[PDB]
Parts: C-alpha cells; sequence; structure tokens
C-alpha cells in the first residue's frame, strides 16, 4: 500500500506534466509521418549516390 | 473472473520486475540524454537559426 | 486506464516490434562507427563560418 | 446498536457510491487481465529490445 | 430483509464464487503480494529518475 502511494503519486504527476505535450505531439506528427511515408523511395537510393 | 485475473497479475508482476531490472538504467540513460541534447538545440539562438 | 493500456498493446504490438528491429538495423552502423561521427559533428561547425 | 446501524447505512452508500460506475467496475478484471497478458506478450516477443 | 431477499441470494451465490476463485489461487495470491511489494518501488524508483 504505502509503495503504491508512492508509485501512483510519482506517476499522476510526471502524467500530469508531460501528457498533454506527448498528446499534442502524436497530433502533429501525422502529417510529417505520412510525408516521410511519400518518399521512402527517394532514401536509399539518395544515401547510397551522395555516399 | 478472479483466478485468471490474480494469475495474469502475479505473471505480469514478475514480468515488469525483470524487465525493469533489466532495462532501467539504459532506458533512464537515453532519457536523460535526448533531453540534454533536445533542450542544447532548442535553446533561443539555436531556435531562431533553425 | 487499464483498459486504454490494453488497447493500446493490442493494436501496436506488430508495429512497435518491426520498428524496434529497424531501429537495430538503423543503429548498428551508427555504433560501429561512432567516432566518424563524432568527428564530424566536431569538424562541421567551423567549416560552414 | 447504533454502530451497527451507522455501519449498514455507510455501507450502503459506500456500495452506491462505488457501483455508480458499474460499467468500468464490471471491466475491472477483465481489462487488467488484459493488460497483463499483453505486457507479457510485448516483452517475451523483443527478446532483442535490451539490445536496441 | 424479506423485500431484498433475491438480492441478498445473489450477493451470496456471488460471494461463493469469488471467495471459491480466490482459494483456488491462494498460491498465486500470496506469490502476487510478495511481487507486488517491490514492483512499486521498482517503478517510482524508475519514474523519479525521469521525473
Amino acid at each position: 500500500l504505502v509503495a503504491a502511494v508512492g508509485f501512483g503519486n510519482t506517476g499522476g504527476d510526471i502524467f500530469e506534466r508531460g501528457g498533454p505535450y506527448l498528446v499534442r505531439g502524436a497530433q502533429d506528427l501525422l502529417p510529417t509521418s505520412a510525408l516521410l511515408d511519400e518518399y521512402s523511395p527517394a532514401l536509399f537510393c539518395t544515401i547510397r549516390n551522395y555516399h | 473472473e478472479l483466478a485468471n485475473a490474480l494469475q495474469d497479475l502475479n505473471r505480469v508482476l514478475k514480468t515488469t520486475r525483470e524487465f525493469l531490472d533489466r532495462n532501467g538504467g539504459v532506458l533512464t540513460h537515453d532519457i536523460d540524454n535526448l533531453e540534454q541534447v533536445t533542450t542544447a538545440i532548442l535553446q533561443p539562438e539555436p531556435r531562431d537559426g533553425l | 486506464a487499464a483498459g486504454s493500456l490494453a488497447d493500446l498493446l493490442s493494436d501496436n504490438r506488430p508495429l512497435l516490434k518491426d520498428t524496434i528491429g529497424y531501429l537495430d538495423v538503423i543503429q548498428a552502423p551508427l555504433v560501429e562507427q561512432k567516432q566518424e561521427v563524432s568527428d564530424i559533428l566536431v569538424q562541421m561547425p567551423q567549416a560552414l563560418k | 446498536s447504533t454502530q451497527v446501524n451507522q455501519l449498514l447505512v455507510n455501507a450502503q452508500t459506500l456500495l452506491a457510491a462505488v457501483n455508480e460506475r458499474g460499467r468500468s467496475v464490471s471491466l475491472l478484471l477483465e481489462r487488467v487481465s488484459s493488460v497483463s497478458r499483453q505486457v507479457e506478450g510485448f516483452v517475451d516477443e523483443n527478446p532483442n529490445l535490451n539490445h536496441v | 430483509q424479506v423485500n431484498s431477499g433475491d438480492a441478498i441470494q445473489r450477493w451470496a451465490a456471488n460471494l461463493n464464487t469469488l471467495a471459491a476463485q480466490s482459494a483456488q489461487n491462494d498460491e498465486a495470491l500470496r506469490s502476487g503480494l510478495q511481487q507486488a511489494a517491490p514492483t512499486a518501488d521498482q517503478l517510482n524508483a524508475v519514474f523519479s529518475d525521469v521525473r
């Protein structure tokens, strides 16, 4: 019970401070994720040719 | 309802204990280093430079 | 919270597995050649100036 | 007897408050078993996670 | 008490079922408590590191 008190309080404070940030970051990552997925084939050959 | 819940809780507690004992120090180190580098590259002058 | 975590794991377990594997294969050459990475990172700012 | 009466009425109040959220309370055990199985499977199927 | 006889029969049967399930998993319950004592401490330590 005491360990649960400590763990719950610590995790709760962590999530309260760093939950909105993760949520809005994963919201704003959708367009750039699609962008990087669309230009997949232009990556391996580009790196090889620059190398 | 209760037998499976108890058994699975026991197993997940054991698995979490092993996983933490094995990966916690490296995971925390990665988080700390990522925080330091991102805070370094998100300072005012690096921000406007980017 | 238990339901949400169970749902997230059940949905993203294979994708997280594949991402772990691909991160492994991406990072193996990066580790094997860490000195070059450090040297070029040290070298670049003076060249840029 | 007064303790018995207060015990019964407060037990009624507590049980009513608890099972007001009956939809989540009824699924508590199933959800905890499911998340246990999911965490166990996630750890079991990625033994190379530590190397990464 | 008579007006709730169907209710008390129902919770008596449910208590019997829950108690039987808990008794058939006595050793699992003991091991669960034993492993639950320090795992919350481990989780609290990890989180407080990354707090």
